[PDB]
């Protein structure tokens, strides 16, 4: 690109129109514009905000359990909360709700967040699926335009530019933008699932009045498995 | 569902269409011999049932 | 639909952008589109009858021209006849104003007098009927999309052998090849931007109709049970956080 | 192959041999001769004939239902049944056997018909898979021949004709004959399985002893499952 | 040598003659570099997944499948019922006085006459059947892998040939033969995949089915002889088992 | 099962190979014209934003 | 791996290299920028689905599948009935005197001899089996992802090189070599996809199946050992489970 020549040599209104507009049309035929904006919103929060470390969550849950055991079920409202899910857990525990209702609410939030991440992954994987099809369509369009105008170089140039740059844009958007965003959304979904499971188990242990010594051992049972197994011997 | 076709076939079609584009380009700044284009045209006519 | 106005705008913009290099006549041919569509119709008709293809087309028409009722107006209406039943029994349901065929059928079966099991079975049968109908329409348009590029390439091959049988001017071979390839271009365009998108909007409308019909069935079952609108509000709004609208809430 | 102007252009013995004989060889390596001939017979039967309409099947079933209700298991002998499976069912009913054994036999026959149709579909899908591969082999052979003898015009023509017609024949056979035949075989499989399940339910309901009108309703329930549900408005 | 193999050999011969007639000669469909690329890369990839012993075993089983025709089940059933009569009117010791053309049947007969009980005889015969099935499955896997890799290797070799042709491209009006040589690698991959390796794997699957059926019939007959059942009863049992095992398309 | 490419993709690679080799055939008897090459090169740097 | 298999691998590789050599200069097919494009792009795309720890774990598990062969099932049954006989003629402490053949088997017999219940040992062995199976699946996923992205990055590099060549032609006799260099990226992507990454993914899947079979056999054997069953019964059951 910059070493090959410049970024300026990959700019074309026709190629952008074909690839991006056709992809947007195809995707909007199966997704809502507001819903697509919501998927963009969740992708941006996944890219601009790192997921909380599971170890840090475990440690702070243990600290919260210590505070609860020392000062009853209302001792967690005077010091800062990291995430919104844990904040909701705290403000449901402060209401003296039973274990079943808070568990159901947390399991509803977990399912909702999992669904949102899965649907954002689906939106961006639809984009990545349609971009190379639009690139091939652009290759066909450019080939037709070249073969129709082999006597006119002024038409040969733009036609081949469209044919090449539609494929280049489709490939770049598919393999370096859309599929990577879907993969990052899947990773962020897995991190969300782990964090939500940890937080729900911590709230469950706090409600039961369990001493934090057992709580930390129980919470450690999640981090030693899963997608991270390639790091664990 | 049918398994579909392997990825190398997609690579092969992308390469074929790319080479098509570039050979159309090469033939754009070229002058076909009209004398040698009618022997080939007659041979294709002979081999396709017309002649 | 807003996505449909965007559809029209995108169609216009992409055609105008595509045809700037030469004339619109290069990318426009009735013979090529006729070849692709006719071959696709013939192939699909060996696996769908005339009535089942016309059914898929008419359900596609309903899914495009019309718009599914929103699942919030449904909650509002359902709690309205719930209040009506709580105040004056099922005898107040018939005088209500209903613009939904499925809800109208449900309440018209309810007034007659039937227990939970039979009305639930009838509503589930209707839901399964509409679900299968939309699924088969999606299958029809998936078949069209699967076969359109193949038919376009068959048309291109026929055009190429017609060109290699008629070769005089070295300068006409290029336009002849472009016209032959136009069929492949049309097959790709019809596959990716018409038939597969129609199948996707049919599946989307299937999901929307299934959600609306489950909403209505639960509302009618609650009304027959005589439950108050309070718990009905929660047990009906909880269905609004699934699917893709779940991805829409922030 | 008519849009070229006539048929005499789209005919080569060489291309036909490469595509058809290669496909036949590959399919005969995949399938036995008996399997291939049975697939041909079942395809011919699916195309030249029509499965019995379910409406007439339910009408006939309620006819023998009322007949058995007026005369128990002895009246069924004296009316004509044009369907082999229904005749077999009523014979296994009237020969004094219990519901379990006749149901098992009818299930075995249904599974046999289903497997026969599935294997015929597999044979024609193998044909439709190999035909484009043979077209590509013919294209490669013809293109090597054409590019090698570029200085020999009389060798260029036939080589490109073989290359092109092999691909045209492979595409036409795959997408307009073999895959359509396989799809029609699947359609006939679904029709035959539905009809045979209808007949089995009618036979079991006559065996039990059931009201003709509830039998009719239960059978009408089967008329809204699948592509007839698509057709029904 | 079934008709499918015979049809394939005549088809390949006619294909070679056809290629030679179209191209004038045959020496232009032969390129040492293309053969080397396809064969060597395919062997490399397949040996990344199978051992040399597995490759040799697959080759041997393919050769045995294409050279020795499987015994017909009806002939085997006739042989078992004849042996049933012989053992009924001559005892177990009578089984060593007639020739048996089937090695699995001979092994079962030796295990039967050597005084082994039914349990060990059945276990050993089942082990032999499982070993044969595993050998056929392994051969099918090796040739399936060859069929999977040959066209990928052919496209790699065609890329190599295209790079070679383009590097030596001045005034492209002589690139015809070089492009043909580049295409030869994909031609080799296509022919080897669709017409050789996949057909061998499919014939090995069919031969697995045939050998499983034959060996199971032989095991049933041998076990029936072990218990000394009546020859008519075991004939009926074997005929029924053969008929119910027939594929639906053949019925 | 992991998906793949449509079944027509092999026919597409076929067609692309056929057209590519047809253009190679046309380029076999076609002499280059340098003036057209200069025009096409200028059009290429104009259509690629290289001026 | 076996010496014969290794010699076959080297022979195939040498046949490919000699074919490339016989087709002209070998510096025509060598470009540092192209291999950097393919490898760096593949790494960039794959690192957005797998962390560096996961990539290195997959690399290690694929490497130890090329230098270690899965233990043969028959050897496993023979050995498990061997320590079965040892336990019958001796005790559970007799198992300690038996030297190391498989780490999974070794840790299983250690957890059996250190005084644990049958069910807890079964649960631990099941957890280990699942961990190894998922590790093999993750390694297969890493290498499948590499094989999926390598052709994509190769085509991206080819398209970029060709766009750069068309941006400034200036010479017709230089067109061909420029496209050759641009195609080198596609060549490298195809070679890495079909000769390195996809074969390693398939090999890891095959070893996943073999390891699951071997570890299930070992688990059943040690469970029977804690049961104290007749070693002949154990052998018959395991041989039946083979088929
Ligand atoms: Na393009
Ligand atoms: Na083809």
């Amino acid at each position: 690109m910059v070493l090959g020549g410049s970024i300026g040599m990959f700019v074309d209104v026709t190629s952008i129109l074909i690839v991006v507009g056709g992809s947007i049309f195809v995707v909007l035929m199966k997704f809502t514009m507001g819903q697509f904006f919501g998927a963009t919103k969740i992708a941006g929060k996944a890219f601009m905000f790192k997921a909380d470390e599971p170890e840090d969550l475990i440690a702070k849950i243990v600290e919260m359990a210590d505070a609860a055991r020392k000062g009853g079920f209302l001792a967690l409202e005077e010091m800062e909360i990291n995430n919104t899910f844990m904040q909701k857990g705290i403000d449901l525990l402060v209401d003296g709700h039973d274990a079943d209702v808070v568990r159901a609410a947390l399991k509803k939030d977990i399912a909702l967040t999992d669904e949102r991440h899965t649907q954002g992954t689906g939106v961006f994987r639809a984009f990545g699926d349609v971009a190379p099809a639009m690139g091939m369509i652009g290759t066909l369009v450019g080939l037709v335009a070249m073969l129709s105008n082999m006597d006119d170089p002024k038409a040969i140039g733009p036609a081949m530019a469209v044919a090449l740059l539609t494929t280049l844009y489709g490939a770049i958007l598919s393999n370096m933008v859309f599929f990577p965003i879907a993969d990052k959304l899947s990773l962020r979904r897995d991190q969300e699932t782990l964090n939500r499971r940890l937080i729900m188990d911590g709230v469950l242990a706090i409600q039961d009045g369990q001493n934090p010594r057992v709580i930390d051992s129980y919470l450690k049972n999640y981090l030693n498995e899963g997608k991270r197994a390639l790091e664990i011997d | 569902p049918p398994p579909g076709l392997p990825l190398w076939m997609g690579t092969f079609a992308d390469l074929m269409s790319l080479l098509m584009c570039f050979f159309v380009l090469l033939l754009s700044f070229s002058e076909m011999d009209v004398l040698k284009f009618k022997q080939i045209a007659g041979s294709m006519k002979f081999a396709f049932g017309v002649q």
